[PDB]
């Protein structure tokens, strides 16, 4: 407790002012979400239609939604049935309550992962450092072992076991699925989940700066034109005698 | 509400003016401009700068002290 | 809050005269092992750790 | 041998009507040319967008 | 005595087209209004965008 | 897994060596008596600070 | 006769924006009034378009804000234009007040005193808005500010429970705050018109603090084009915030939904409230702290009575200039201490900066003006 | 104006926002109304100028 | 509140649960009618008395 360590600056393909997300790295990172995180983590604000622009086709995302059963509201009996899964439906919920989340995870609540990048200082750098930074405790420090050592988590005792050295995932393009690379892809995706506007924001950003680079000197030249009359005026005082 | 014609009394002042179409929008813009900003900086530095440096010194001390307070060395 | 004997001994030992809001511990609790509180600071309403 | 500024004035800028007509024709043609360039600059900077999407389409 | 009122030299501030006292300004008024109105035209296009 | 390659190469660098040893002289200190309060949190966090800094500069060239 | 001059509506526009005699010599620092007006209309337009999609229930407030940013076409730019527009509003407010202080523009008693009301009204406005997305900082910020009223002797508890509509910040509080936050910028707009009316009795002050009746120019074209340039510089600074750093001034805890059971460990205001926050927690007493906080804003209404110099402006006053810049740097120090934990160096220096704030204004600047008078044999 | 294919979620919230703003716009147009009136003053039952008996 | 799920319920909440919410609600509903009664009398006055010459 009390003492803290703060994350380093990793050079993401999306860090710099005009730099978009790697969408191939978004694609891989969804797969990390589906395979690993979704069993414990809610993502209440991303639906299957959101992927269609970004990392999949319309047909692909329909098929990924088809993998899960949903629950739809009733027919004539007043019933609640289960449903093959669509595109309008949100990412599926592991738990009905927060209390059910706490009951599975020995008292600790796994937080929703929709905004987790924007909800922590450091953003993706913190999450990467949390994932790749699991180590042995130092001498002096004993845990519960219900709680686990991480130097990046405040207090040092995280209720999350390392979810990461497990070498998982169907890969399609088929890049190597190392602990470093699996963390790189998930963080790239979790940025997108926090900020879908990221790519549009920066395209607009370029368009702004280019326009302002035109418009600022031109409006300046307009104000200089009108003000010329005054800035070059000569006064003379000519009193009698 | 104040209006032209009713402001004040002025006697014996000639103003000479040129059209903006007759003249430069940026006359001697760097060659006269940068000497002027240099002269303006000199005129004000001794009034503006010394409070902010005194903030910076209290900033850098205060951050250094707090960081170094959050450490032991014997128990 | 379930109270250890060390804590109940310690709160009996506090000088009542020296405090901002002067109460003995005995007038605050119905039975001395159980202290029950509204978990809201009297300053500006933050929740104390 | 008269200037292009002089011609742009004489033909287009003198009447406020034609001046406004110049800007609006100017704005339509500018919107096309600016967007086309500013997309292509942003596109050349980036290259992991749906540059990739040859992979996953056309199979359908 | 009002005849002692010469207008002071504006050569410092004058556009290069209108420095020659023996040249008609009429010859350059089209080019000069052209330049300043092109500025305002280009601006309005940019602002419209 | 190229994190292992990079952390090994980072530990080579001069600031990390002096922080490993300051941790080592804390490891030895805290074994040595029956009842102590002292922690070695401060000494470890010191080292990973120097180590993960160098990690961040280098790691992402490997990752595809 | 012109149409512009004698048409009963166009009359008002004429006397405010066209034919208004203005000082030839007003600087950059006079741009902030029009910029504050721009800021108000920006907050109005983006805010209405947010109100078209936002719902004000505890169950749905966070979700509706999320809905704006993912699902509503261009809801993200409107949302971020609004959040950063609020910051732009306070940047312009502070530059404008500071201009008034330095240049003796506060000698326009009624104009100044309405500006104070304008400041207290935008402060109340931006507080109630920040609550609305129902993040963690929204909630605990709501908790801390509302509880400032509970320090008032005898009636204080009854007053806070009344503004809650309950025993804490809850359902009744959020909906309230939406309604009050909608109405108050229209009230601001009306008080801003009254502000401008009082100003037009005298016209503008200038850098020199000397009467400029001898050298007035028409507002149009000169300050119409100068204000246009000013607005485009405001748009640059706003768009830099929205399109390149949208979370820079935001607290990350506001991206976590409101929890009524658990505080954040830190708890800090938005940047523009950090000086006042530093002043409050400088006092080891409940009532003392809030009284200090209230007095830190309300002191501006006493600044007219503490004018002591025979010159209006600080332009010809090197002593006062040094003490003014000492105030600005004291305020920078207070904004630093505001944003930091209540621990070792920060407490005592926060106390010293708080003393110095009140020492500069109440004592030191009115002593400098008197010395400067004596120095000029005046 | 729906924000959709019928009167729905988007429509109601819209209508709350527009219904809040419009009476303040009304209040401003009512001031402009009263300004125009004060140029002439009031008409009367007779429709004859009442300058003689104000 | 201005959601489809809660709009009817919040109006109901005003009329049962909110202290004097019923008078405020009904003052509003009937005030709207009063507004139109006054609008129509006012327009009709204008028509009859030639006040439209302004
Ligand atoms: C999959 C690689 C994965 C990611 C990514 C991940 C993220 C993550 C974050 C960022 C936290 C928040 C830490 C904080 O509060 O600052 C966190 C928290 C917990 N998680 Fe997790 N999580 C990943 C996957 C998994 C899996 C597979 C499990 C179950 C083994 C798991 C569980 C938890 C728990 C419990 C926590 C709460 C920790 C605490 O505060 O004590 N997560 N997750
Ligand atoms: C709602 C935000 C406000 C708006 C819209 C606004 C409006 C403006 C406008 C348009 C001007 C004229 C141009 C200029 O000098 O800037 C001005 C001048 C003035 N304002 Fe404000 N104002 C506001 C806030 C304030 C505040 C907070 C104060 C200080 C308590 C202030 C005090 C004055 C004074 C004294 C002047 C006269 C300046 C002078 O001529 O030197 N105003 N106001
Ligand atoms: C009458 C016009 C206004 C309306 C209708 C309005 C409405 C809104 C709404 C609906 C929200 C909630 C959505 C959101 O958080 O993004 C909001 C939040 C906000 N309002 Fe306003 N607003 C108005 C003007 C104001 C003004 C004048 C200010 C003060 C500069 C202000 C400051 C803000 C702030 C700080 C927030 C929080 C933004 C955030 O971080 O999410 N708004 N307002
Ligand atoms: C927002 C609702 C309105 C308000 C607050 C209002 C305000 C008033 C006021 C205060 C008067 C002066 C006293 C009187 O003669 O009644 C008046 C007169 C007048 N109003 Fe309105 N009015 C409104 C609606 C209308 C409408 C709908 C019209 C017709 C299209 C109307 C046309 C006039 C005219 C012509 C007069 C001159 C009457 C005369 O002197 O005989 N007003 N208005
Ligand atoms: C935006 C803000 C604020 C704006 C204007 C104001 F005058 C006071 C405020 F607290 O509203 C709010 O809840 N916080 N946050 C906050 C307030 C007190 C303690 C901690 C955070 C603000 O900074
Ligand atoms: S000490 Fe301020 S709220 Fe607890």
């Amino acid at each position: 407790s009390d003492l803290e360590l703060h994350p380093p600056s990793y050079p993401w393909s999306h860090r710099g002012l005009l730099s978009s997300l790697d969408h191939t790295s978004i694609r891989r990172g969804f797969q990390v979400y589906k395979q690993v995180c979704s069993s414990c983590h809610s993502m209440d604000y991303v639906a299957y239609r959101h992927l269609v622009g970004v990392c999949y086709t319309e047909d692909e995302a329909k098929a990924l939604a088809e993998e899960v059963e949903v629950q739809d509201g009733p027919n004539e009996d007043g019933e609640m049935f289960m449903r093959p899964g669509k595109l309008s439906d949100y990412f599926p919920k592991p738990y009905p309550n927060p209390e059910a989340a706490r009951a599975a995870n020995n008292g600790a609540l796994p937080p929703d992962l929709s905004y987790i990048v924007r909800a922590r200082h450091g953003g993706e750098d913190y999450v990467f450092s949390l994932l790749t930074g699991y180590c042995e405790p130092p001498t002096g420090v004993s845990l519960r072992e219900g709680l686990y050592f991480n130097p990046y988590f405040p207090g040092q005792a995280i209720g999350m076991a390392p979810p990461i050295y497990n070498e998982v995932l169907e890969f399609d393009d088929g890049t190597p699925a190392t602990m470093s690379q699996v963390a790189k892809d998930v963080c790239t995706f979790l940025r997108w989940a926090a900020e879908p506007e990221h790519d549009h924001r920066k395209r607009m950003g370029l368009k702004m700066l280019l326009m302002m680079g035109l418009l600022l000197p031109l409006v300046y030249a307009m104000k200089r034109h009108k003000w010329s009359v005054l800035k070059s005026r000569k006064l003379a005082y000519r009193p009698p005698k | 509400g104040r209006q032209f014609g009713h402001l004040t009394r002025v006697r014996h002042v000639i103003t000479y003016s040129l059209s903006p179409f007759e003249q430069r929008a940026f006359p001697h813009y760097f060659s006269k401009g940068i000497p002027n900003v240099l002269r303006r900086t000199r005129a004000c530095i001794l009034r503006v700068a010394p409070p902010f440096v005194a903030f910076y010194l209290v900033y850098t001390w205060g951050t250094q002290e707090f960081e170094k307070s959050k450490r032991k060395n014997p128990a | 809050r379930h109270r250890t004997k060390k804590e109940i001994d310690q709160e009996a030992a506090v000088e009542v005269s020296q405090l901002r809001d002067p109460q003995h511990d005995l007038e605050r609790v119905k039975k001395p092992e159980w202290v029950i509180l509204i978990g809201v600071c009297t300053h500006l309403g933050c929740v104390p750790i | 041998a008269p200037t292009l500024t002089a011609r742009l004035y004489s033909l287009l800028f003198r009447r406020t009507s034609t001046f406004a007509l110049t800007i609006v024709v100017g704005a339509l043609f500018f919107e096309r040319a600016f967007d086309q360039g500013a997309d292509a600059i942003y596109e050349h900077i980036n290259e992991g967008k749906l540059w990739k999407h040859i992979k996953h389409k056309y199979e359908n | 005595s009002h005849t002692d009122i010469k207008v002071p030299d504006f050569s410092d501030y004058r556009r290069p087209e209108v420095l020659d006292s023996t040249k008609s300004s009429k010859e350059s008024s089209e080019a000069r209004k052209g330049f300043s109105y092109l500025v305002t035209a280009t601006t309005t296009v940019g602002v419209a965008y | 897994d190229p994190l292992t390659t990079v952390r090994e190469q980072c530990e080579q660098l001069e600031k990390c060596v002096k922080a490993r040893e300051r941790l080592e002289l804390c490891d030895e200190r805290v074994s040595s008596r029956s009842q102590t309060e002292e922690d070695c949190t401060e000494e470890l966090l010191d080292f990973l600070h120097a180590r993960d800094h160098c990690v961040a500069h280098k790691l992402f060239n490997s990752l595809k | 006769t012109n149409i512009r001059k004698s048409h009963p509506l166009m009359k008002i526009v004429n006397n405010a924006f066209i034919d208004l005699p203005a000082p030839s010599n007003i600087s950059s620092w006079w741009n902030f009034g029009s910029l504050l007006g721009i800021c108000l209309i920006l907050q109005i337009l983006t805010g209405l378009f947010l109100a078209m999609h936002y719902t004000s229930d505890t169950t749905t407030a966070f979700s509706s804000v999320t809905h704006i940013c993912r699902d509503v076409n261009y809801g993200w730019i409107i949302r971020y234009m609004h959040a950063n527009g609020a910051s732009m509003f306070f940047i312009c407010l502070y530059m404008h007040v500071g201009r008034g202080l330095y240049y003796g523009s506060y000698t326009f008693l009624e104009t100044w005193n309405i500006g104070v009301i304008l400041l207290l009204t935008v402060m109340a406005t931006a507080f109630m808005g920040y609550v609305l997305p129902w993040g963690q900082m929204s909630f605990w910020g709501a908790t801390v500010i509302t509880n400032l009223l509970s320090a008032i002797p005898y009636i204080g508890t009854n007053l806070v429970e009344w503004i809650w509509g309950g025993f804490s910040v809850d359902k009744a509080t959020l909906t309230r705050f939406f309604a009050f936050h909608f109405i108050l910028p229209f009230i601001i707009m009306a008080i801003a018109m009254v502000h401008l009316l009082f100003l037009h009795e005298t016209g503008s002050n200038n850098p020199t603090g000397i009467s400029s009746d001898v050298d007035k120019i028409p507002f149009h074209p000169y300050y119409t084009i100068k204000d246009i340039l000013g607005a485009l510089l405001l748009i640059l600074a706003l768009m830099l915030l929205v399109l390149f750093a949208p979370d820079l001034l935001g607290d990350p805890d506001n991206y976590t939904p409101a929890n009524p059971l658990n505080t954040p460990p830190h708890i800090k205001p938005e940047w523009y409230f950090l000086f006042a926050y530093a002043i409050l927690r400088s006092i080891p007493n409940k009532l003392g702290g809030v009284l200090a906080l209230a007095f830190s804003i309300l002191i501006l209404a006493l600044i007219p009575l503490l004018h002591t110099s025979k010159q209006r402006s600080m332009m010809f006053r090197p002593l006062s200039q040094c003490l003014f810049w000492a105030l600005v740097a004291d305020l920078l120090t207070l904004t630093w201490i505001g944003g930091q934990p209540v621990e070792h160096p920060y407490i005592t220096i926060g106390q010293l900066a708080s003393v110095l704030y009140f020492l500069l204004i109440l004592v030191l600047m009115p002593t400098a003006g008197t010395i400067e008078n004596k120095l000029l044999k005046w």
